[PDB]
């Protein structure tokens, strides 16, 4: 992913 | 009702639902104002309970803490209507109630969602002013007192992951803080976040072993199996660090820092093919699954009771 969650 | 659990569903309509319940199962379900945000939304849980007992043990049910995870309130708010259409009808949501309260805050952070519904769908923090910055909001899965701004976090306030100037300065998180502390005896904190299928246990800040790890990661792995048994949503179990990243000042570290020893955060559906924006024709079946998981830890903490 590329931004976190 | 009036109410589509299939879809995804405004602030005001999630708050009037949880209204509905309570008034439909007065003796089960209580909806409680536990704070408000910092646009003055309030903030509430409901709170569902069998017994009249002081300081009866209790489980804290997490979500939509980061604002665009939406499939986390969708779930939040499934699992309340699961919760009183099956008490009574399911010997293990019966015997879990008999043993302790379980208190579900289906939107953790209002100002965020309200946020994502006009302005930007990829909001995920929260909407409160910084004070030399233009930037808005800090990131409340930061804002914990657990090794506050330490690793995974920003001194920042333009970034995704700032955790404000100082531990509980966002009234949310405060005031879930405040009235956990003040209720006492809670066994079990569960925060839902989304995305990735990870079921994952402290800690986020230190590579450190949780003195009940061992059971943590058993507990989690049992839950696990039981969420793929519905339908063959594959989980990936650990501490939070290794398993996602590292992360200070997020709510399970500091749930288990505080005596809570269920402390697990999930990360639900899906992984990647979709992320933050799950098509709704997913909510129920995640949250189907997701059921059996939180059934799969609610039944670990009643046997230890
Ligand atoms: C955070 O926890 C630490 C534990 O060392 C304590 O000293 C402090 O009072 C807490 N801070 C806040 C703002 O709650
Ligand atoms: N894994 C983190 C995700 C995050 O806050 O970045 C959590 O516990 O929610
Ligand atoms: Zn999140």
């Amino acid at each position: 992913f590329n931004r976190p969650v | 009702n009036n109410f589509n659990y299939g879809a995804y569903h405004s602030l005001e309509a999630i708050y009037h639902e949880m209204d509905n319940i309570a008034a439909d199962f007065p003796d089960l379900a209580r909806r409680v104002k536990i704070g408000h945000s910092f646009e003055n939304r309030p903030m509430y849980v409901l709170k569902f309970s069998t017994g009249k007992g002081v300081r009866r043990p209790a489980v804290w049910l997490n979500a939509g803490i980061h604002s665009r995870e939406w499939i986390s309130q969708a779930t939040a708010i499934w699992t309340a209507r699961k919760i009183v259409s099956d008490y009574q009808r399911d010997p293990a949501i019966t015997s879990i109630l008999e043993k302790m309260d379980i208190f579900l805050l289906p939107v953790a952070n209002p100002d965020g969602y309200v946020y994502t519904q006009t302005q930007n769908r990829l909001w995920r923090k929260t909407r409160s002013r910084n004070p030399g910055s233009s930037c808005i909001g800090a990131d409340p899965n930061r804002n914990w007192n657990a090794s506050f701004a330490g690793k995974g976090a920003s001194d920042n306030p333009c970034s995704e992951v700032y955790h404000g100037p100082h531990a509980n300065s966002e009234v949310e998180v405060k005031s879930v803080v405040d009235f956990i502390q003040k209720h006492g005896n809670f066994k079990g904190f569960i925060d839902l976040h989304s995305y990735s299928q990870l079921l994952m246990y402290p800690y986020g800040y230190s590579v450190k072993k949780a003195p009940d790890a061992e059971e943590l990661d058993k507990v989690a792995r049992l839950a696990a199996k039981a969420l793929a048994s519905v339908s063959g949503t594959e989980y990936q179990v650990g501490p939070t660090c290794t398993t996602v990243y590292p992360a200070s000042g997020s709510s399970i570290d500091w749930a288990y820092d505080n005596g809570i020893k269920f402390a697990f955060t999930f990360e639900l559906r899906d992984t990647g093919t979709y992320g933050f924006l799950l098509p709704a024709n997913q909510i129920i079946p995640t949250a189907e699954e997701t059921w059996l998981g939180l059934k799969t830890i609610m039944e670990h903490v009643r046997d230890n009771l």
